[PDB]
Parts: structure tokens; sequence; C-alpha cells
RNA sequence: AAGCGUUCAUAGCGACAUUGCUUUUUGAUUCUUCGAUGUCGGCUCUUCCUAUCAUACCGAAGCAGAAUUCGGUAAGCGUU
RNA sequence: UGCUCCACACAAUAUAGAUGGAUACGAAUAAGGCGUCCUUGUGGCGUCGCUGAACCAUAGCAGGCUAGCAACGGUGCACUUGGCGGAAAGGCCUUGGGUGCUUGCUGGCGAAUUGCAAUGUCAUUUUGCGUGGGGAUAAAUCAUUUGUAUACGACUUAGA
């Protein structure tokens, strides 16, 4: 599913004879399609307001893609992740080009770091870091230093044949 | 492509080498393994011994002369990593082991022929840099195989003779390349360059 | 009185390192490293070759010795002008690597009659050079 | 010249088969160097032959021969499926079978 | 974590020349020379002006990046072995039975022997490594000085003395007897 | 780890608990054998286990040495 | 007129599988290969690798015949000088000569009826009858017997 897309969502309670024209809550949702996004919305509004999707309705669904979708940027992202024996808040800072692509990475490594599947990850808020020197993760700050230069040593080489004859080099 | 290939196992994971050989046998390729003593297994050498002694202890109890024959030669320890690695019980598997010739070191006449390698099973390509690899040339010495020295000088003797072979080859290789460039630039090569050669 | 050490030169990873993409929709075009994300993901742009300015894992690309300076986080047109100014493409084709790839695909396209020509042509270059070896 | 084959070699792998069930109906073939089902269709459909030597001659040839057609690609490694007019004797595992270039499709 | 880069500085004084290919090093200086393998470290070396050597690691993990500081602490130790040399002055402490050591050449092979240890007749010969010279510091009681270039070998020899004179099957904490390193000095005082 | 252990909770321990393994005990049950699987103990015979009694090497101590006690690798060797 | 080995048939069966070529450094890879140069190295400088998709070879009735040209080569085929090679050497390389082919080049000659494809056969073994040459002219066992041996075997004996 990891080919996520940020589907912006607006939902509202069903109209009632007492108070029509309801509150019309809105949310951004990170999901692999329109469908999961629709319910993922319903999961979150299931939390913060007395409403279920049967008693409510989805006024609209739309797609989101970054204004400059090929510009690198730093993301400051909060999340609560359901631990093995509980749950904790969690504040990572990941540097990726697309807002969705950041989550593509984030859901991947959180599953690696603390074995939290896509099931229980609740992104509290994604906050793209608007400038530099305001992040607090060294593994990102080391990408914020100037003239980032380094080699990629020990290059791997795929082989389309099971046999070679060269004792392949590894220089790169 | 070559029906009988002299495969060299220098710096090759024993497991990964086994499969890329397990396949080729069952495709029917004639396979001769050489330089088998100094194959590589992934893990710390000390622990590579422990797992063997655990396997070494494993034997039938009622008659220790008919149980799992714990071979010791580096070629044979690799060979055992081909039994079970290949369906040895059936005749097809038996014919597979028939068409496989594991040969420690470089016995004749394969020395005078090309030692193919396996890109996949290479230690350099597969191991994370800095991880603990282990050569079987020292392990088999540490676990009973007793011919480390004799193969050491024998391989030493072949290498110093082979080096001269290459030294003679390089001399001739130089002259053919020198004549290549000298005869190059000719109009015939001009078609070749345009044509694709 | 002289100390000797070898730097063991690599193909460095930097903004301004001309790259060759290997696999994917492009699979063989040239690009410049726009900006690095991490050690396994970078930014590439192919205005001279039609490769859309994108972020790609390094696994689908291979670095080149080629080198040219341009600002980080650059845009497509900014990439283009320096690409044209430094004449990277032409000197890329000047690299012996370029000929090998080209003749590889040139070989992949030559036809049977061309094959038969080389069959004859290889024998002409054979005889001409072989006598020189014999005279040698 | 020195080569007279007008076929591409083919190593016969095995039966179309599951773990503990094998099917004589379909057999698997590998062509040397062919890589992907992207360019395996080129060999797909061609007439293919299993040549072998018999102890006694039958019809003016000690070399009895088996006929079959390659049907479809198989896996992602360029292995192809082939049906033979007479199923392989299962001794052919690892035997080089010929892959002819007709019916031509170019 | 894999820091993309890590750096260390090797301060080579002008009296020492360095030759490094692969991971094999060889210094040349007035004291002599030393050669050591590093085939298990996976680092990089480079130079500024043939006085500063820059060792580096790219994309190294925490356990990996530790070694980068070690080898710098190793190579400068090479320098001090060839610009200073390492002096290990020893002490022959004993309760009642004094320690006697015999500079003795068995057969072309030098071994230092421990005799009179607790009045015991053990021929406790100990091998001595190359360049490691044994001299009794005169004018001061119960010292032995181990002089040599390679800090590892000179210390390893001294460590061997520590263990070879190790009193057994007794509560050592008051059986203070044995052999002990007074100081970890240098051949030259600079 | 409350306390004992001169002083010191953890040399030795170690109250109040509390978390494991075992089938070498004995439990509970009845899955197996009622058209037979010979049931204790002894004799002798051998292998295996370690959760070590001595033996090799060590470590600790309220271990001056000996006797010591705990602890480690250790089933090779023995255990009348 | 046994037996073996050299040449050939040919006849048989027998094939875990020929249908261009196993086309030969080592070591290392966070490093080398190759080339030039020398104040000879852990050297200088340069090139190169980023796939064997490479190198050779490869055209001729399934590879026939004939003529000619530019050369002194390739290239079989065997011969021969030698050398090398004991890890399972059993092969490698070389001198020299002859031999055929040569598609380096030009020409000419014949290809047909298997009739629209029907592998359209070209190998590797070994034997068996024989061809026609070479070499060579024995053991073992039973039985008798001895005991260092023994249930019987076996072993150890001795015996023109």
């Amino acid at each position: 599913m990891a080919h996520f897309k940020e589907y912006q969502v607006i939902g509202r309670r069903l109209p009632t004879e007492s108070v029509p024209e309801p509150k019309l809550f809105r949310m951004r949702i990170f999901a692999s399609n329109e469908v999961i996004a629709k319910s993922r919305y319903w999961y979150f509004l299931q939390k913060l307001h007395k409403v279920k999707k049967a008693s409510g309705e989805i006024v609209s669904i739309n797609q989101i893609n970054e204004a400059h979708p090929t510009k690198v940027k730093n993301f400051g992202v909060w999340v609560r992740y359901d631990s093995r024996s509980g749950t904790h808040n969690m504040y990572k800072e990941i540097r990726d080009v697309s807002r969705v692509a950041a989550v593509e990475t984030l859901y991947q490594d959180m599953a690696a770091r603390h074995r939290a599947r896509f099931r229980s990850i609740h992104i509290l808020k994604v906050a793209e870091i608007e400038k530099t020197a305001d992040v607090k993760r060294q593994y990102v700050k080391q990408f914020l230093t100037k003239d980032l230069k380094f080699p990629l040593p020990h290059r791997v080489q795929k082989s389309t044949k099971t046999f070679s004859y060269k004792r392949p080099s590894t220089f790169y | 492509v070559e029906p009988v290939v002299v495969i060299d196992g220098k710096g090759h994971l024993v497991g990964r080498l086994a499969s890329v050989v397990a396949k080729q046998l069952l495709n029917g390729q004639k396979i001769v393994v050489v330089r088998a003593e100094e194959l590589n297994i992934s893990g710390e050498f000390f622990r590579n011994k422990l797992k063997y002694h655990d396997f070494l202890r494993k034997a039938t109890a009622f008659n220790k002369t008919r149980g799992p024959f714990h071979f010791r030669a580096p070629s044979r320890i690799f060979y055992k990593a081909l039994r079970g690695m290949v369906s040895h019980k059936t005749a097809r598997g038996k014919a597979a082991l028939e068409r496989l010739k594991v040969f420690e070191g470089i016995p004749p006449p394969y020395d005078k022929k090309k030692r193919v390698v396996v890109p996949q099973a290479l230690r350099v390509l597969r191991l994370k840099p800095g991880r603990k690899y282990t050569t079987l040339g020292k392990l088999s010495t540490s676990v009973g195989w007793k011919y480390e020295d004799v193969v050491a000088k024998l391989e030493a003797k072949r290498k110093v003779s082979s080096a001269e072979y290459y030294a003679k080859k390089r001399a001739f290789t130089k002259k053919v390349a020198s004549a290549n460039a000298t005869a190059a630039e000719s109009d015939v090569a001009k078609q070749l360059a345009a044509l694709g050669y | 009185t002289d100390s000797i050490v070898k730097a063991s030169n690599w193909r460095l990873v930097e903004v301004g390192r001309v790259v060759l993409i290997k696999k994917g929709q492009s699979a063989g075009k040239l690009a410049a490293i726009v900006e690095i994300i991490d050690q396994k993901k970078v930014l590439i742009d192919g205005p001279k070759a039609g490769v859309p300015r994108q972020a790609i894992n390094l696994g689908q690309v291979v670095l080149t010795p080629l080198t040219f300076a341009l600002p980080r986080g650059a845009r497509t047109a900014t990439v283009s002008k320096k690409w044209a100014a430094a004449a990277v493409c032409e000197k890329w084709a000047a690299s012996s690597w370029a000929k090998k790839i080209a003749q590889r695909e040139r070989r992949a396209a030559l036809t049977d009659f061309e094959r038969f020509q080389v069959m004859v042509l290889r024998k002409q270059k054979r005889y001409t050079v072989k006598k020189a070896l014999a005279k040698a | 010249a020195e080569s007279h084959r007008l076929y591409v070699k083919g190593k016969h792998l095995s039966y179309q088969r599951s773990k503990r069930v094998n099917n004589p109906n379909v057999s698997l073939i590998k062509i040397e160097g062919v890589a992907t089902p992207q360019d395996a269709q080129f060999y797909l459909g061609k007439r293919i032959a299993y040549v072998y030597r018999a102890s006694k001659e039958v019809r003016g040839s000690k070399i009895r021969v088996m006929w079959g057609k390659v049907t479809r690609t198989h896996g992602n490694s360029g292995v192809v499926r082939a049906t033979f007019r007479n199923n392989l004797p299962a001794k052919t595992f690892g035997a080089s079978v010929r892959i002819f270039l007709y019916p031509s499709n170019i | 974590m894999k820091y993309i880069q890590t750096e260390q500085q090797i301060e080579v004084p002008e009296g020492v020349t360095v030759s490094i290919k692969s991971r094999i090093v060889k210094v040349v200086g007035p004291r002599g020379t030393l050669t050591k393998n590093l085939k298990h470290i996976d680092v990089t070396f480079t130079k500024v002006n043939n006085q500063l050597i820059k060792v580096a690691v790219h994309n190294g993990g925490r356990k990996h990046v530790a070694a980068l500081r070690t080898v710098k602490s190793l190579v400068d130790n090479m320098i001090t072995g060839v610009t200073k040399g390492y002096k290990y002055k020893m002490r022959y402490v004993y309760a009642h039975f004094p320690i006697n050591v015999n500079i003795v050449e068995k057969d072309g092979a030098k071994f230092i022997e421990v005799r009179n240890f607790l009045g015991d007749k053990k021929i406790r010969n100990v091998p001595v490594r190359d360049g490691v010279t044994i001299e009794f510091s005169t004018n001061v009681k119960d010292e032995i000085v181990l002089s040599g270039n390679s800090v590892e070998d000179v210390s390893q020899n001294a460590a061997d003395l520590q263990q070879i004179c190790r009193v057994r099957n007794k509560d050592i904490r008051k059986f203070l007897d044995g052999i002990y390193v007074s100081h970890k000095g240098f051949i030259t005082e600079d």
C-alpha cells in the first residue's frame, strides 16, 4: 500500500431537523487510495467527536500533492505509536522530498525501529520544517551541512548471468 | 555456455556457492570445483568450529562406524554441503553427484584451464564490509584435516609456475595489442568502428 | 624523506556529479545529481536527456567520473545552462565508456549482412595484422 | 563453416509440478542466456525437438526424435513451458534439447 | 545511525616517513621501522602536507566509527615507537624470597627466566620479542627496563612477566609478591 | 532485600514475597495395550545427562598457610 | 594356432546427453589491471573497468572441382628437435621440414526430384567376428602336508 497519497477529507454529521448545516470537519489523510482514506478519516473523527460514519457523511474527498513536488525539505512529524505494552508519543524528523514520500519512509522505518505496523500508527501532525538549524536530529543535521561530499564505496553489481569470468572489481 | 567449467571458490560463501552449484548440476552442467580449501563461510571462526563439533558429536550411538560420516577435508565438508543440498537419495540426484567433481586445491589438468567464478556467491559482494568471515583453509586444519602444509607448498608450486605462464602471456599479449594499434586506423577498421566493431 | 600514502580515488557523491541511470523507465540516460536526500536517495534531473527532474534511489543509477559545479537545489533551466556551458554531454561522449555503450547497442542493431561483412572484414584485419606478427 | 545448427540450444529442466505432485503433460525448458519474459516471447511458439540415440534403428535412423511445441513463458527467469507430442521420458533432466527457429515470426 | 562521514587527524612529526598501501603501514625513522596490518578495519587514509594524515570513514556505524579513533591512536603509537620509543620500567617486589631473573640464551632464542620466586625451582623462561631489549636499571634496586619500538610488543612482553610471576593457590592480596610495572615511560625524554 | 553476619543488606547469608525448569518423587487423568508388551529388588553389563563429589585450571571471601565455603569452564577421568 | 597390443573395418549395445572453441596468473576489493618512464618502489605518470552482450574463429557439394593474383603467413595432418609437467603428471610448449586447405583478392565450374517442414542423422564408448603386423611364452586353486592358525573358512607352511 506504501504508494500512499494524501487524500484531503471533509466530513460532516448528517443534517438533523434541530440543527441543519452541520460543523463540516476537515482532515488530511495519508492512505493508499480513496477508500482507505475515507475510513481512515472515519477512524480519526471516531476519536475526537461523537459521530459515526452511519450517523455522519463525507461531503468531499480530494487529492493532495506538494506545490513543488520535487523539492527536498525537512519534515518534523509527531505521532503516537501503540507500543507492545502500551503507547507513546513520538517525534521524528525525516528529510524527504515529498510530504507523502516522507510517510512512505516513516511508516517503513517505524515498523523497523519499533515493530509498529501501519495498523496502529496515528500521525498526530506532519510539520514540514520551513527553515534550517531548527531541527534536532543529528542524522538530518549531517545532511544540513554545506557541500555534502562523500563516496559510495563497495559498490554492489547485479549479474544477469549466474556465471562470470572476471572476479569482478568493486571500485566506485 | 561451456559444458565443463572449472569453478573457483576463492572468497565464496559456502552456502551461496552450494546453491549456484546445486542448480547447475541439476541443469546437467559439468562442474569441477578447485581451490576448495580456502572457501569462505560467514561467521566468526571460533563459532564456526563450535557448530561443527555440535555436528561432529551428532552420530549414531549403537555403531559409530555407520552413522553420519563427519568428513574433514575442506573439499568434502563443502561436498556434504551439497548432499541434502541436492536430492541425493534418488538416481537423478545420484547422477547429479556423479557429474560433480569437487577437487580441493587445483589438481591437474584444470590448472592449465580457466577457473570460472560465481558473481553471486562472492564474499566481497555479499558480506557487509567489516563482518566476520571465515576461511575453511584454517578451519579444516583446526578440526582434523591434516594436509594444510602439503597443499600449501603444492599450491605455492603451481602459483609460481603459473605466474610465469601469465608473464609469457602478457609479453605476447603486449605484442598482439601493439600490432593491433599499429595495424589499426586502417580503412578496414574505419568500417568496423562505424559498423560496431 | 617522503611519506607516501594513496588516496584511493572514488566516484564521489555530490551535487554536481553527472550520473548514469541504469534501470527503470529511463534505463540508460544521463543526469546530474540535483540534491541528496540520504546515502541511498538523491535528486536527479535530465533536461538534456528528457529525464524528468526526480528523486531516485542510487541503486538504479551508477556514478560517472564527470564533474561540474552548479548550485544545490537548482532548477531545471539552471541545470540546463550549466550543462550546455560545461559541454558535459559532448565530453561524456568523449569518454571511452560512452563508445563502449554505444557500440554495444550499435552491435545489438547491426543486421545479418552487416554481420557477414564483419565476417569478411575481420579476416582482412586478421591477415594484415597476422603477417605483421609473423614479421615480428 | 564449422557450425551447422540452425537451432538454439535448450536445457530441459523438469516436469510441470508442485511439491509432491508432478505433471507429465507440461515440461519446463531453459534457453541459454535468455533473461526475462519481456523477451522470451521470441522463442515462444517455436517447434522444438528432443533428439536422442536409440540402441536399434527403426526407420532409417538410429536417432529417434521427439516433437513438441513451446507454449508459454514461465516464471521471471525466461523458463518456458513446452508440450510434447510424446511426454519426456524423465531421463531428459539436464539433457540439451534443440529449439528450432520455426514457425518464424519475423 | 551511520554518520555519512567521520574524520581523525594523524600528527606525523617531520622525522618520520610513512608508507601505506591497502591496510599495511610502515614507518621509517631514527629509531627504526614498524609494520602493522589493518586488513580488518575498513578505513581510508589521505594527506595534507606530509605532516598531517587524514584518516576517515564514510557511512560507518557506531561500532564501526569507534575503530576509526582507535587506529589513529594506533598509528600515532607507531610514531612514538619510532620518534620516542616506549620504556617499561618494572619492579621486583617480594615479601621474603627475592626475585632473581636470568638473562639467558638457550639456543639462539632469548628467554628471560624467573628464579627464586617463592624459593621455587621453576625454569620460568619467557620469550622476548624483536627490538625488545632487557636492561637492569642500575643505581636503583629491583628494576628491569624493557626497551623497544613497538609499544604492543614491549608491553605484551611485560604483561607476560606479570602473569608468569603470578603467585598461585594463595590469597594474593597480601602475598604482594610478583612482578609489577612501575611506570609506562618512553625511551627518550622530550 | 527486613534483618543476621562486630562495624557491612547481597563473604556467607538472607525474613516477607515473587518469576522459572524438571519428571530423578509422588500426585491427578485414562490417550495406548485385557484374543498376555512377563511386574519389584538384587547380580552383572554399557552408554548417556549435569543440576559437580573428587580430579585440571581459575575467581571470590569476615580465604596468614592448611583445612576451608561459594562460584566459573568442565561429563574426560573416576565415585568403594 | 591360444593371448595381448598396434591400423582398418564393419556388426552389435550404450549414451544422467558432443553437435564451434574449459578462451589457464596471483592477490586485493575502503582496491587493482594494463601500459610508459625512472632517483625500483607499498615508485612516477597515464589508460581502463561500470559485465563473457567479451576474445578467437566462423563464407566453399555438411562444405565438391578448377584457374589466377598480392604473400612467406595462418592452418591442419602426422613427422621430428627437443624441452616442461608426478597433485589425479597422461597433457603443455617449442625447433625444423613436408604435406593439404586457405574466404586476403579475383574468376569460372557443379549443386536441382527429399518435389511445402518432417533430427534428416556426421559423436562418444566398449565389444566380436576378422582383416595384417608387433610382443610375449605363467600363475593360482583343489588334493597331500606343517603349525605361529583354526569351529568351517581363512592364515602361515613344505612339496617336480
